[PDB]
């Protein structure tokens, strides 16, 4: 359909979930304002800096072939054939969804096409037997269930209920969480699984099942962004009080809680620790639907955000520099993925063609055997746009993963401030969050909400 | 390695003549029952459609059968040959493996090649939205889950434990069984056992420890592959638990010598479920007739000759299959005979409509379209070689009709019931696996 066609000596692939899944409706419709265009423009912003960096691939002019997956594994694989028409895709940077990334990885493995995923926490891509050409910067779902299991132990939450999202992300998270919960003496109640495409009436069924064990006031949530909002919407209707322990799917984005914002007051969400990019903030803010002709989806993005139309002579007045800008918490991973092979290509260029800073006729046929195997090795380099007084470094382990750095978020309802996400701790191989910042954990608030199956009995 | 036959149109096929290999090796020990016994069945079926003139007259059918060593990863690399030109086969026969067939169904739909499987019973594979071109000739495992609940209820079983293997079959098998178990509310699951894809030697020993931990869970239900049932059964002998556990087997443990070979001590008193089948006489006088220097098309037939007969030196060519005392005409050999027949009948119907009067392959349908052929497959209605009616549905599944087999000693499987619509089990087995014995009035 619509794809980016940036040109250069060698082009670089991409796969972003621009649109939302339509289910029984059309394949995918409305765009994503935080995990879509914001991540889509992050790659272009990173590519522009590399193309103008004298110390990173001089005279190479990296291209872009960003496709569209829009949160559909079948749709992602259907258009993934464009990445393999030549076999010239030297690499693919995409797979924001675990289900999407798994399907693309299998196809690209046959043609030896290295792939980097900026957001894929499933604890199965680390298996090199099945995916030997896969690398990523985000940690797997291994040092993520322990963080949530320890939080439950920290609050002495023993009897809990788990909600799983059908696919290759929720099921993997539940299995990792289940074994950690058993090893930490955490009781497990009935577990309910939600399908990828289910009616809104079915979403009321699972919340009813969670209400059928009333000593389970704590619900552990393993769902994608499009599956957690429906449960929250199903919580206002048939009103119930359930505190939420959220996975990476919930995140700190202010769209899964918008609307049904009263049913997740005591919700704890764990995201991936990162820092905002000051340079990217100016790039995204200083954008217009007319000047920015590189992105075919920018015109559609200007319809949902800054509500207007391009037919009745509307728009052309709103500017992104006026309204506040909320940067996605995973923009750092997107710009790190682009720079991951940018230095690797420079390292490959320095060794394969040590004659001039151009193509030496030997790197024209790109092979995954020599590239990825030399790419999974030490590509240790300073993180781009790193803030001051920090020692962050981009590197890959033997499994092609990143370091296990996490953070803890809670949902606030402060007066004269509507609602706001506040960071209350991090996970540096151990819990460090404080108790005085959580509204329901404050000493001057009453007993904390707990979920024990049998009130303990004294001697 | 390929066994391609030259023909006007070629038919893809995936058969697991080998097994999963440990360590870095992607292939393991040669599988006699799965694979080779079904490999020549399609070849025999392909050699019978090309003989009679009532089906596809003056049209010879080729083949592009490949090797899948019971490995999901290895199955995708081989399947690239089917769509190498379209980056030409008209149809591809799906592999027995549930997880293997899934990875072939999500890539063949991109290039629009219909797929017909014979031994994959994944409830997931019934989703039309994700698997457009996948067709099945066997009932799904979701019907087996209801059947097992009916069987255990008739046996008054109350406390059972479930064992599942890693993949899309074991995980989707017990999950369907557990959900249907809660619907009736009569039986409950003691615990769930997960078998890793590549575990250690002592991992299987730990599996029986958890089963023995709940000593009152006398009956255990296993959803495992062909090579996993034997290993778990062997661990029971080394733990001195011969007769303590009664095994509840799925369609992966039908009438098969291999899971009960040299293990007829723990396998006793085990009841299993297999779909409708019959002993075809045509294939009885075909496998026993093929010998060395005759079936030179099958490369792996030489390996089959070495492994089966030697079971060493002096490999003389003076032995026959009939005297091996190991040929049993495996149950799922029938399901691949009519699988190609259903696809062949669809091609015959397509040939008549798109080529009126032209006996040969008319140029109007030379670039065969998978989408056009897909609707023909859904409307195939004929009788198989044994006599069973072959009919598909809107999702490409098959009607649920099974048989109940119980392993007896006299070492031969005997029919003890059926699951036509509700149940037909007739009383053997012994009443056990009942926790919370009556505590008197
Ligand atoms: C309960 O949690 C508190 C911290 O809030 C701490 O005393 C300990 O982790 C738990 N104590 C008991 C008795 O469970
Ligand atoms: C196939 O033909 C039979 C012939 O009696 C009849 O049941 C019907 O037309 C077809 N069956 C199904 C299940 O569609
Ligand atoms: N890592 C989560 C969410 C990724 C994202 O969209 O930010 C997943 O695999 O579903
Ligand atoms: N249908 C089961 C059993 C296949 C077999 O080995 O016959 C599966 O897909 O694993």
């Amino acid at each position: 359909k619509k794809v980016l066609t940036l040109e250069g000596d060698l082009v670089l692939g991409g796969l972003f979930p621009v649109h939302q899944k339509g289910g029984p409706a059309e394949d995918c419709g409305p765009v994503n304002e935080h995990r879509g265009i914001q991540r889509l423009e992050a790659m272009l912003f990173a590519l522009d800096r590399i193309n103008r960096d004298p110390h990173l691939l001089p005279g190479v002019r990296l291209g872009a072939h960003i496709l569209d997956s829009c949160s559909k594994d079948t749709h992602a694989l259907e258009q993934a054939l464009d990445f393999v028409r030549a076999s010239a895709i030297t690499g693919v940077i995409g797979g924001s969804y675990s289900d999407v990334s798994i399907q693309v990885a299998n196809l690209l493995r046959l043609f030896q096409i290295p792939q980097i995923s900026y957001a894929s926490t499933s604890a199965k891509l680390s298996d090199k037997s099945r995916y030997d050409y896969f690398a990523r910067t985000v940690p797997p779902d291994f040092f993520q269930a322990k963080a949530m299991a320890e939080i439950l132990r920290f609050f002495n939450w023993t009897y809990v209920s788990t909600v799983a999202s059908e696919g290759d992300y929720g099921e993997t998270g539940i299995e990792a969480f289940e074994l950690e919960a058993r090893a930490r003496n955490i009781c497990v109640a009935t577990s309910e699984k939600v399908g990828r495409a289910m009616s809104r009436a079915a979403f009321e069924g699972v919340v009813r099942a969670l209400l059928q064990k009333p000593s389970a006031r704590v619900a552990v949530l393993f769902t994608r962004s499009e599956d957690a909002r429906e449960l929250l919407a199903a919580s206002q209707r048939l009103n119930a009080s359930f505190t939420w322990v959220a996975s990476d799917g919930w995140g700190a984005l202010e769209s899964v809680v918008a609307g049904s914002e009263g049913a997740a007051e005591g919700a704890i969400t764990i995201e991936l620790a990162s820092y905002p990019i000051s340079d990217f903030a100016s790039y995204f803010q200083s954008l217009d639907p007319w000047n920015n002709s590189r992105n075919p989806w920018f015109r559609e993005f200007w319809e949902q955000r800054f509500r207007c139309s391009f037919r009745q002579r509307d728009c052309a007045a709103h500017s992104l520099r006026a309204v506040p800008f909320e940067q996605e918490s995973k923009i750092m991973f997107v710009v790190n993925a682009v720079y991951a092979m940018a230095h690797a290509l420079h390292n490959m260029h320095r060794a394969l063609c040590p004659n001039t800073t151009r193509l030496c006729d030997a790197m024209r046929p790109v092979n995954g055997r020599r590239l990825y195997k030399d790419f999974v090795l030490n590509v240790k380099f300073d993180a781009p746009f790193r803030p001051a007084d920090t020692h962050n470094e981009v590197r890959f382990d033997r499994f092609g993963d990143g370091i296990g750095r996490y953070n803890i978020f809670t949902y606030l309802r402060a007066g004269s401030g509507r609602y706001r996400y506040q960071k209350v701790g991090y996970w540096a191989e151990g819990l460090t969050l404080d108790t005085s910042l959580i509204p329901w954990a404050s000493p001057s608030a009453g007993p904390l909400p707990a979920s024990r199956c049998s009130e303990p009995c004294l001697q | 390695n390929s066994i391609r036959i030259d023909g006007d149109i070629t038919l893809g096929g995936l058969f697991p003549v080998h097994g999963r290999g440990s360590e870095g090796k992607p292939c393991g020990e040669l599988k006699k029952e799965k694979g080779i016994h079904r490999l020549e069945a399609m070849l025999f079926a392909l050699d019978r459609i090309n003989n009679d003139p009532d089906l596809l007259p003056n049209i010879t059918l080729g083949a592009r059968i490949l090797d899948t060593c019971s490995r999901d990863t290895h199955a995708l690399e081989q399947s690239l040959t089917f769509v190498q030109a379209l980056i030409r086969v008209v149809g591809v026969i799906g592999a027995s493996g549930s997880s293997v067939s899934i990875m072939v169904a999500n890539i063949l739909r991109l290039f629009k090649i219909p797929q017909i499987s014979y031994a994959s019973t994944a409830p997931d594979l019934s989703d039309n939205s994700r698997y457009d071109f996948f067709s099945r000739v066997v009932p799904s495992d979701t019907y087996q889950a209801q059947a097992m609940v009916d069987i255990v209820r008739a046996l008054k079983w109350n406390y059972v434990s479930t064992v599942a293997s890693e993949g899309s079959y074991g995980e989707s098998g017990v999950e369907a069984f557990i959900q249907k178990s809660r619907e009736d509310g009569g039986v409950c699951i003691a615990q769930s056992v997960k078998i890793p894809r590549e575990p250690k030697a002592g991992e299987f020993d730990k599996i029986i420890r958890r089963l023995l931990e709940t000593s009152n869970a006398r009956a255990v239900i296993i959803f495992a592959n062909e090579d996993d049932i034997r290993r778990v059964l062997e661990a029971a002998r080394r733990a001195n638990q011969t007769g303590h556990f009664f095994w509840m087997g799925s369609d992966s443990w039908g009438s098969k010598i291999a899971p009960v070979l040299h293990l007829e001590e723990v396998a006793e008193g085990a009841v299993t479920i297999l779909p409708k089948r019959m002993s075809v006489r045509g294939f009885d006088r075909y496998f026993s007739s093929r010998t060395l220097d005759n079936n030179r098309r099958n490369i792996w037939f030489a390996e089959f000759w070495e492994d089966n007969f030697h079971c060493v030196k002096k490999c003389t060519n003076r032995e026959r299959i009939g005297q091996d005392s190991a040929y049993e005409q495996e149950g799922k050999v029938q399901f691949v005979i009519d699988a190609v027949y259903a696809m062949g009948h669809a091609l015959h119907a397509m040939h008549r409509d798109l080529c009126p009067g032209r006996v040969g392959l008319c140029p109007r349908m030379d670039p065969v379209d998978g989408t056009q052929l897909l609707k023909y497959i859904r409307n195939v209605n004929f009788s198989g070689i044994a006599g069973n009616p072959v009919t598909f549905n809107e999702n490409g599944d098959a009607p649920g009709r099974y048989d109940i087999y119980q392993y007896q000693l006299r070492a031969e499987y005997k029919v003890i019931g059926s699951w036509t619509d509700h149940l037909h089990l007739r009383i053997q087995q012994l009443p056990r696996s009942i926790c919370s014995l009556p505590c008197q009035p």
